[PDB]
């Protein structure tokens, strides 16, 4: 249901910025954070790919530096795919 | 490092010309939102106290003006050696001809790093102030077109006196 994020803005890169904060931590367990995984894919697709350029900044910050990681790099190649089917 | 930085004869004329065409262009920046003039400025009227000349003021109202007309010029005389003046110099303040010369392929190059060195100066402040977060690389649009006012406000005000500091298919 979430197309069409055209009225209000930054409650969307608040919700974006929450989700990429509590991806990982010490105090979190793998069947804990599975449902994170799985929340911020649903999250980054079904919608608008204008303004998911600002945690795209943080993305390329931290993660593809490094050889937590996997679902950021998942999350990352399925955005590019979609976007394929600034930011440059 | 501009603290520890060198301060030389041409600083002290550019840290106040600097101030004064800050001084004249938020002046003229006033004038055209019907500035009121008082003694206090509030947010009630739009009071105006210092719409006045850069040598009319004192040292307790030069104290918003000293330090950060010195530091950036401080932070490009660290980041390039280019202390010199070798061309000529160019209430109701006028502001000069600021469109007059385009910025070259090195003077766009010195904007964009006097740019990236006030942005790491910031964040480093900022990080100072949290400890005691945004890179101009990879910056927006939004941030973009509102950071590039300062960087060029800053090379209009360093090119007069003469003071020019100078310094994705095919890759893949």
């Amino acid at each position: 249901l979430f197309a069409g994020t055209e009225h209000r803005a930054i409650m969307v890169d608040s919700m974006l910025h929450t989700v990429y904060r509590l991806s990982r931590g010490r105090s979190l367990t793998k069947a804990q954070r599975d449902v994170i995984e799985d929340c911020l894919m649903a999250l980054c697709r079904y919608i608008r790919p204008s303004m998911l350029q600002h945690l795209l900044r943080r993305l390329v910050f931290d993660v593809p530096i490094l050889n937590x990681x996997x679902x950021x790099x998942x999350x990352x190649x399925x955005x590019x795919x979609x976007x394929x089917x600034x930011x440059x | 490092e501009t603290l520890n930085v060198i301060i030389p004869e041409k600083l002290d004329s550019f840290i106040n010309k600097f101030a004064e065409y800050t001084h004249e262009k938020w002046a003229f920046d006033k004038i055209q939102n019907n500035w009121s003039y008082g003694e206090n400025v509030d947010e009630e009227l739009k009071t105006h106290p210092m719409l006045r000349p850069y040598k009319t003021f004192s040292e307790k109202d030069k104290e918003i003006y000293r330090w950060p007309i010195k530091e950036s010029l401080k932070a490009m005389i660290a980041w390039e050696w280019t202390i010199e003046k070798a061309r000529e110099g160019e209430y109701n303040p006028q502001p000069p001809d600021l469109s007059g010369v385009t910025l070259s392929r090195e003077l766009q190059a010195m904007a964009e790093q006097l740019a990236e060195n006030y942005h790491n100066t910031w964040g480093r402040k900022k990080k100072q102030e949290l400890e005691a977060l945004v890179p101009y690389d990879t910056l927006t649009a939004k941030e973009k077109a509102r950071d590039r006012e300062k960087a060029q406000e800053l090379l209009k005000f360093l090119q007069m006196n003469g003071y020019a500091v100078t310094r994705x298919x095919x890759x893949x």
